[PDB]
Protein backbone atom coordinates (compact mmCIF):
# COMPACT_ATOMS: atom_id res chain seq x y z
CA UNK A 1 0.00 0.00 0.00
CA UNK A 2 2.90 2.37 0.70
CA UNK A 3 4.59 1.53 -2.62
CA UNK A 4 1.41 2.34 -4.52
CA UNK A 5 0.76 5.69 -2.75
CA UNK A 6 4.23 7.26 -2.99
CA UNK A 7 3.81 10.56 -4.83
CA UNK A 8 0.86 12.25 -3.03
CA UNK A 9 0.86 16.08 -2.92
CA UNK A 10 0.40 17.06 0.73
CA UNK A 11 -1.20 20.38 1.88
CA UNK A 12 -4.03 20.03 -0.69
CA UNK A 13 -6.92 20.62 1.74
CA UNK A 14 -5.90 24.09 2.95
CA UNK A 15 -5.07 24.96 -0.67
CA UNK A 16 -8.63 24.04 -1.62
CA UNK A 17 -10.37 26.02 1.14
CA UNK A 18 -8.32 29.22 0.87
CA UNK A 19 -8.12 29.26 -2.92
CA UNK A 20 -11.83 28.55 -3.34
CA UNK A 21 -12.75 31.48 -1.08
CA UNK A 22 -10.31 33.80 -2.84
CA UNK A 23 -11.54 32.65 -6.26
CA UNK A 24 -15.09 33.48 -5.18
CA UNK A 25 -13.90 36.94 -4.08
CA UNK A 26 -12.26 37.67 -7.43
CA UNK A 27 -15.25 36.30 -9.38
CA UNK A 28 -17.44 38.77 -7.48
CA UNK A 29 -14.97 41.48 -8.46
CA UNK A 30 -15.27 40.37 -12.10
CA UNK A 31 -19.08 40.53 -12.08
CA UNK A 32 -18.98 44.00 -10.51
CA UNK A 33 -16.42 45.04 -13.13
CA UNK A 34 -18.70 43.86 -15.94
CA UNK A 35 -21.72 45.74 -14.59
CA UNK A 36 -19.54 48.83 -14.20
CA UNK A 37 -18.41 48.66 -17.83
CA UNK A 38 -22.04 48.36 -18.93
CA UNK A 39 -22.92 51.42 -16.85
CA UNK A 40 -20.04 53.39 -18.38
CA UNK A 41 -21.22 52.61 -21.91
CA UNK A 42 -24.82 53.62 -21.17
CA UNK A 43 -23.82 56.89 -19.48
CA UNK A 44 -21.44 57.71 -22.34
CA UNK A 45 -24.25 57.29 -24.87
CA UNK A 46 -26.48 59.55 -22.73
CA UNK A 47 -23.74 62.20 -22.71
CA UNK A 48 -23.41 61.91 -26.50
CA UNK A 49 -27.15 62.56 -26.80
CA UNK B 1 -7.25 28.02 -12.32
CA UNK B 2 -10.53 26.07 -12.53
CA UNK B 3 -8.80 23.06 -14.10
CA UNK B 4 -6.15 23.19 -11.37
CA UNK B 5 -8.80 23.17 -8.62
CA UNK B 6 -10.31 20.06 -10.24
CA UNK B 7 -6.94 18.29 -10.23
CA UNK B 8 -6.56 19.39 -6.61
CA UNK B 9 -9.84 17.65 -5.72
CA UNK B 10 -8.53 14.43 -7.27
CA UNK B 11 -5.30 14.76 -5.28
CA UNK B 12 -7.39 15.43 -2.14
CA UNK B 13 -9.11 12.04 -2.36
CA UNK B 14 -5.74 10.42 -3.08
CA UNK B 15 -4.38 12.14 0.04
CA UNK B 16 -7.22 10.83 2.20
CA UNK B 17 -6.59 7.26 1.05
CA UNK B 18 -2.81 7.44 1.52
CA UNK B 19 -3.30 9.02 4.95
CA UNK B 20 -5.55 6.15 6.08
CA UNK B 21 -3.16 3.45 4.85
CA UNK B 22 -0.18 5.30 6.33
CA UNK B 23 -1.99 5.24 9.68
CA UNK B 24 -2.43 1.49 9.18
CA UNK B 25 1.30 1.06 8.57
CA UNK B 26 2.24 3.08 11.64
CA UNK B 27 -0.18 1.24 13.93
CA UNK B 28 0.89 -2.18 12.63
CA UNK B 29 4.59 -1.30 12.90
CA UNK B 30 4.14 -0.12 16.48
CA UNK B 31 2.17 -3.25 17.41
CA UNK B 32 4.67 -5.71 15.93
CA UNK B 33 7.51 -3.88 17.64
CA UNK B 34 5.45 -4.08 20.84
CA UNK B 35 5.53 -7.84 20.23
CA UNK B 36 9.31 -7.50 19.87
CA UNK B 37 9.34 -5.70 23.23
CA UNK B 38 7.32 -8.59 24.65
CA UNK B 39 9.97 -10.99 23.35
CA UNK B 40 12.55 -8.70 24.98
CA UNK B 41 10.82 -8.96 28.37
CA UNK B 42 10.25 -12.72 27.96
CA UNK B 43 13.78 -13.72 26.98
CA UNK B 44 15.40 -11.40 29.55
CA UNK B 45 13.31 -13.02 32.29
CA UNK B 46 14.17 -16.49 30.91
CA UNK B 47 17.90 -15.94 31.52
CA UNK C 1 -10.99 69.35 -1.50
CA UNK C 2 -14.50 69.02 -0.06
CA UNK C 3 -17.37 66.84 -1.25
CA UNK C 4 -18.47 63.21 -1.63
CA UNK C 5 -17.06 63.10 -5.19
CA UNK C 6 -13.65 64.72 -4.59
CA UNK C 7 -11.87 61.45 -5.42
CA UNK C 8 -13.24 61.59 -8.95
CA UNK C 9 -12.04 65.23 -9.16
CA UNK C 10 -8.54 64.10 -8.15
CA UNK C 11 -8.58 61.15 -10.54
CA UNK C 12 -9.68 63.51 -13.32
CA UNK C 13 -7.11 66.27 -12.71
CA UNK C 14 -4.02 65.01 -10.86
CA UNK C 15 -4.61 61.23 -10.53
CA UNK C 16 -1.10 60.58 -9.25
CA UNK C 17 -1.64 60.72 -5.48
CA UNK C 18 -4.38 58.08 -5.97
CA UNK C 19 -3.11 54.98 -4.15
CA UNK C 20 -4.24 51.35 -4.38
CA UNK C 21 -5.92 51.83 -0.99
CA UNK C 22 -7.94 54.75 -2.34
CA UNK C 23 -8.96 52.99 -5.58
CA UNK C 24 -9.68 49.69 -3.81
CA UNK C 25 -12.80 50.17 -1.66
CA UNK C 26 -13.42 53.93 -1.23
CA UNK C 27 -15.98 54.18 -4.04
CA UNK C 28 -18.94 51.98 -5.02
CA UNK C 29 -19.03 52.58 -8.79
CA UNK C 30 -22.68 51.72 -9.51
CA UNK C 31 -23.93 54.51 -7.23
CA UNK C 32 -21.72 57.40 -8.35
CA UNK C 33 -22.29 56.50 -12.01
CA UNK C 34 -26.01 56.85 -11.25
CA UNK C 35 -25.25 60.12 -9.39
CA UNK C 36 -23.70 61.73 -12.49
CA UNK C 37 -26.90 61.71 -14.57
CA UNK C 38 -29.47 63.85 -12.63
CA UNK C 39 -27.29 66.31 -10.64
CA UNK C 40 -28.43 69.93 -11.00
CA UNK C 41 -26.17 72.48 -12.81
CA UNK C 42 -23.55 70.02 -14.08
CA UNK C 43 -21.16 71.52 -16.61
CA UNK C 44 -20.52 69.43 -19.73
CA UNK C 45 -16.79 70.09 -19.30
CA UNK C 46 -16.92 68.69 -15.77
CA UNK C 47 -18.99 65.79 -17.11
CA UNK C 48 -16.26 64.76 -19.53
CA UNK C 49 -13.62 65.21 -16.83
CA UNK C 50 -15.57 62.98 -14.43
CA UNK C 51 -15.97 60.44 -17.24
CA UNK C 52 -12.20 60.26 -17.66
CA UNK C 53 -11.82 59.91 -13.90
CA UNK C 54 -14.24 57.05 -13.38
CA UNK C 55 -13.02 55.17 -16.45
CA UNK C 56 -9.42 55.45 -15.25
CA UNK C 57 -10.56 54.20 -11.83
CA UNK C 58 -12.18 51.18 -13.49
CA UNK C 59 -8.99 50.57 -15.48
CA UNK C 60 -6.93 50.58 -12.28
CA UNK C 61 -9.28 48.08 -10.61
CA UNK C 62 -9.10 45.82 -13.67
CA UNK C 63 -5.29 45.92 -13.62
CA UNK C 64 -5.24 45.08 -9.91
CA UNK C 65 -7.55 42.11 -10.48
CA UNK C 66 -5.37 40.81 -13.32
CA UNK C 67 -2.26 41.16 -11.17
CA UNK C 68 -3.94 39.31 -8.31
CA UNK C 69 -5.09 36.50 -10.62
CA UNK C 70 -1.60 36.09 -12.08
CA UNK C 71 -0.13 36.00 -8.56
CA UNK C 72 -2.70 33.38 -7.50
CA UNK C 73 -1.87 31.17 -10.48
CA UNK C 74 1.81 31.39 -9.59
CA UNK C 75 0.88 30.42 -6.00
CA UNK C 76 -1.16 27.29 -6.76
CA UNK C 77 1.59 25.68 -8.88
CA UNK C 78 3.50 24.53 -5.77
CA UNK C 79 3.50 20.93 -4.57
CA UNK C 80 5.41 18.63 -2.21
CA UNK C 81 6.05 15.04 -3.29
CA UNK C 82 8.57 13.59 -0.78
CA UNK C 83 9.31 10.58 -3.03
Amino acid sequence: ELKKYSHVNKKALDQFVNFSEQKEKLIKRQEELDRGYKSIMELMNVLEL
Amino acid sequence: IEERLHTLEEEKEELAQYQKWDKMRRALEYTIYNQELNETRAKLDEL
Amino acid sequence: KRGPLAKIWLAAHWDKKLTKAHVFECNLESSVESIISPKVKMALRTSGHLLLGVVRIYHRKAKYLLADCNEAFIKIKMAFRPG
